[PDB]
């Protein structure tokens, strides 16, 4: 049994940096690697991130570097990120996602997205 | 293993004189020693710093160059030179003998008897 | 916000063939083997259905097939189906340490 | 600067007096990692021109790192001991897991970097090589390609700095297994060597010592092989750390001193057993047998304290006078009348005895000095070569002041033969009670008949 | 002007044990360095108290215990006694100013 859920979002308040978090359960955590990617209503799926096994090489996306970082924990085996300076344009429901099979680094590996998750929305107002 | 040294005195800033370190050590070729000071007001700070031989002089960025160190082995002694005073130098000079240290450092252990070296006008 | 050139919309009948593309440069879904399609339906999850040019992964229907020429890839279908309209995209490893997108193709039947 | 010594003529003997210690009394440790990549199968179609060199270097790394994967004369009075102690428990350390991951996360961007394990073990990481950064970004977006094509052959190189030094590694673990004496410079370069000793916490003067004596810290260091999970492949290395520097340290030689004795077989003769360095740390001293774990470079020794004597600082006194009631001071007594001759730093101590052509001759004036009987001493700055027996010696060219004194044949103030020749412990004290007991023995025998 | 820093403004009453903290930056203690402490009796010359905060010198009390941590080392006397009044000190080795000395603490009876 395979599943990702999801964890926080809503309502936040321009700037209120957010830390997010994925969930996941029924298979191997540290054995593969887990990423985030995000879509907004009104356009199509923008790239975020990817991290690997442990806390290595972390990945991000040239128009997103800088605002964001990725972490992961091998206790609860739950991704990690925090995001800062946010901007009008991040109103958007966000993935969690799996992939990679064995120990690897390298990006080009990692690109099979083998499952998914539901996503959380996230709407700056004032 | 007691210790004992002389050479204070009051005498102007700015001219050199001599300190001298007497120790009364039956080896006193292999414990390492430096030299401190106290003066009256504020804490006493470490000076100068000599190995053996003495081919690994150290001294406190107070003074670089200003304190000249030196000891001879075979007459079991060791001087001190004030290449320069100023008004700051007065305090109660001290000899210490330092063991060897389970890393290397020195534990600064049985003192000298101190002596006043006064520097104001 | 760099992406994949793609077609905002395309409609086919029941029962036909779709020839969808999107086109970058070399340095891009343009070669590499690293072509990549995917559909979703609005409120559920994206899926995997063409992966690594070619392949496809399992409990996947087999109409489905992709391929590349140049610095294009392209999807094509068999047998339109009334559960095919979605939203697609393709997705492959850019040269600068990312995994770059598409701009979305809307898939209709009528 | 003021090398000396002082033959002893009452026991022939060289001490050669000035020196600094600089004692190793410590172990320190530290973990240097580097980073690499699993790299899967190249994806390659067609065999083009170019993308040759790149194939074979990805291969024989690959080749090495599963070969890597699929690693894993007072003698008699000297003990033994694990020398690989420390490094050999930091290892046991990180074969726990999730520690090495520790290592991994912490160091993540930093050079260096401390780390505390589960035992309250902190001493330092490092890191070697950056493999993660050139393989992930200069070498696969370009091996990867579709019917793949290197830019330039001059891409490669550059990755031969960065590969070739890991070859080393490789077969230089492969041939010692694991432990390595001396460090080779691959593990460690001189510039980073030095980075290290600005690191671990020694005082300043001690980093000075290190920095000027970069080759003789690296010859005594040893290295460990540690874990190799998760492909963070890492060493300990177990440099010495320094307790006492600048002490005197001195090297007693010994020679033969007996009589010249018309009958041959017949002349008894007790030479000193003595040899070795005794260096004054602290209020003692500490004596090393093996010449050989201990180094030489420019005045300036340095040995090793783990097979070492804290002998009590009543060394000098039976030095100077042999004859003193506070020192054991061990003896082999012996009736060999045997040619052979010793170097000190400052002179040459020839022994030979009965028939023995002996001669020190300079390449200046030919012969200049012929040794008739009884042991004898020559200055280093007075000859160039001495030949005794059938065996020539060179005496050390280094600048110092040596003399010789006027001592006296000890072998004459005993018996011409009492001395038993069939032991090899045996001190003044044991010795003496023997003639003692000898004595009375034949004093009985001569009183009950 | 030290990187030891401790306040020197401690006093207590006889009978019970008083606690003196020093406190320096990575390159001091933090750094693998160990702290010795003394005392400053007027008169009779500065001797050690205590060495490395845990083997101590031949004539001492059991009052006085050692201890450190990180950067920040301690030294408690249990059941204080009267002529305890002293300067007491803190040493280690800053990789810059080199055998750096503590400002000292006056501890006093009540």
């Amino acid at each position: 049994q395979v599943q990702l859920v999801e964890s926080g979002g809503g309502v936040v308040q321009p700037g209120t940096s957010l830390t997010l978090s994925c969930a996941a359960s029924g298979f191997t955590f540290r054995t593969y690697a887990f990423h985030w990617v995000r879509q907004a209503p009104g356009k199509g799926l923008e790239w975020l991130a990817l991290v690997t096994y442990d806390g290595t090489t972390q990945y991000y996306a040239d128009s997103v570097k800088g605002r964001l970082t990725i972490y992961r924990d091998n206790s609860k085996n739950t991704l990690f990120l925090h995001l800062n300076s946010l901007r009008r344009d991040d109103t958007a429901i966000y993935f969690c996602a799996r992939g990679g099979e064995g120990s690897f680094s390298w990006l080009g590996y990692l690109q099979y997205m083998d499952v998914w998750g539901q996503g959380t929305t996230v709407t700056v107002s004032s | 293993v007691q210790l004992v040294e002389s050479g204070g005195g009051l005498v102007k800033p700015g001219e050199s004189l001599r300190l001298s370190c007497a120790v009364s050590g039956s080896m006193f070729s292999s414990y390492v020693m430096h030299w401190v000071r106290q003066a009256p007001g504020k804490g006493l700070d470490w000076v100068s710093s000599i190995t053996g031989g003495g081919n690994y002089i150290s001294y406190a960025d107070s003074v670089k160059g200003r304190f000249i160190i030196s000891r001879d082995n075979g007459r079991n002694s060791l001087s001190l030179q004030m290449s320069s005073l100023r008004v700051d130098d007065t305090a109660v000079y001290y000899c210490v003998r330092g063991l060897s240290g389970v890393m290397g450092v020195t534990w600064f252990d049985s003192w000298g008897q101190g002596t006043l070296v006064t520097v104001s006008s | 916000q760099s992406a994949l050139t793609q077609p905002a919309s395309v409609s086919g009948s029941p029962g036909q063939s779709i020839t969808l593309s999107c086109t970058g440069t070399s340095s891009d879904i343009g070669d590499y083997d690293y072509v990549s399609w995917y559909q979703k339906y609005p409120d559920t999850a994206p899926k995997l259905v063409i992966y690594d040019v070619s392949e496809r992964p399992s409990g996947v229907s087999t109409r489905f097939s992709g391929s590349k020429s140049g610095n294009t890839a392209s999807l094509t279908i068999s047998g339109l189906q009334p559960e095919d309209e979605a939203d697609y995209y393709c997705n492959s490893y850019s040269s600068t340490n990312t995994l770059k997108f598409g701009g979305g193709t809307k898939l209709t039947v009528l | 600067q003021n090398i000396t010594e002082e033959f002893y003529q009452s026991t022939c003997s060289a001490v050669s007096k000035g020196y600094l210690s600089a004692l190793r009394t410590g172990w320190y440790t530290s973990v240097i990692t580097i980073e690499l990549s699993n790299i899967k199968e190249n994806k390659c179609n067609g065999t083009d021109a170019k993308v040759k060199l790149i194939k074979q270097e990805l291969d024989k790394y690959k080749n090495a790192v599963t070969e890597l994967q699929l690693l894993m004369f007072l003698g008699f009075l000297l003990g033994v001991g694990s020398a690989i102690a420390s490094g050999v428990a930091v290892c046991k350390v990180l074969h726990l897991e999730g520690e090495v991951n520790k290592i991994k996360s912490a160091l993540l961007s930093t050079n260096k970097a401390v780390v505390s394990l589960s035992n309250g073990v902190s001493v330092l990481t490092f890191k070697v090589l950056d493999l993660k950064n050139y393989i992930d970004k200069q070498l696969l977006p370009i091996l990867n390609k579709q019917s793949c094509s290197i830019s330039n052959i001059e891409t490669v190189i550059e990755f031969q700095q960065k590969n070739n030094r890991l070859l080393e590694i490789t077969r230089e673990f492969s041939v010692n297994a694991g432990v390595t004496t001396p460090v080779s410079t691959y593990m460690l370069t001189n510039s980073e060597l030095l980075s290290l000793i600005n690191d671990m916490p020694i005082t300043n003067d001690q980093k000075k010592l290190m920095s000027n004596n970069v080759q003789i810290v690296r010859q005594q260091s040893y290295s460990i092989m540690c874990i190799i999970k998760e492909e963070v492949l890492a060493y300990v290395v177990q440099l010495p750390l320094y307790g006492v520097i600048d002490t005197p340290c001195w090297k007693l030689h010994t020679s033969p001193l007996c009589t010249t004795n018309t009958k041959e077989g017949s002349n008894i003769c007790l030479t000193r057993t003595d040899r070795g360095w005794y260096c004054d740390n602290a209020g003692s001293v500490s004596f090393f047998p093996q010449a050989e774990t201990c180094k030489v470079q420019s005045n300036r020794v340095f040995c090793d304290t783990m097979n070492s004597l804290t002998l009590p600082s009543e060394v000098n006194l039976c030095n100077v006078d042999i004859f003193n009631p506070k020192y054991d001071c061990k003896i082999m007594t012996s009736k060999t009348d045997v040619s052979s001759s010793v170097i000190t730093s400052l002179g040459a101590i020839v022994s030979c005895y009965g028939k023995t052509k002996c001669t020190a001759s300079n390449k200046n004036r030919g012969i200049i000095k012929t040794f008739s009987n009884g042991c004898d001493y020559v200055s280093n700055k007075g000859v160039d070569t001495v030949s005794v027996g059938n065996t020539l010696y060179y005496v050390n060219k280094q600048e110092g002041k040596s003399l010789y004194v006027k001592g006296e044949p000890i072998i004459n103030f005993y018996d011409p033969l009492v001395f038993p020749s069939d032991e090899f412990d045996a001190s003044i004290s044991q010795v003496n009670e023997k003639i003692n007991q000898s004595l009375a023995f034949i004093r009985k025998s001569d009183e009950l008949l | 002007q030290s990187v030891l820093t401790q306040p020197p403004s401690v006093s207590g009453a006889p009978g019970q044990r008083v606690t003196i903290s020093c406190t320096g930056s990575s390159s001091n203690i933090g750094a693998g360095f160990d702290v010795h402490w003394y005392q400053h009796l007027p008169g009779k010359a500065p001797k050690v108290i205590i060495y490395e905060n845990s083997h101590r010198p031949s004539g001492v009390p059991d009052r006085f215990f050692g201890s450190k941590s990180g950067t920040s080392a301690s030294l408690s006397i249990s059941g204080l006694q009267p002529e305890d009044e002293a300067d007491y000190y803190c040493q280690s080795y800053d990789r810059g100013l080199d055998w750096v000395f503590g400002g000292g603490t006056k501890l006093t009876v009540l």
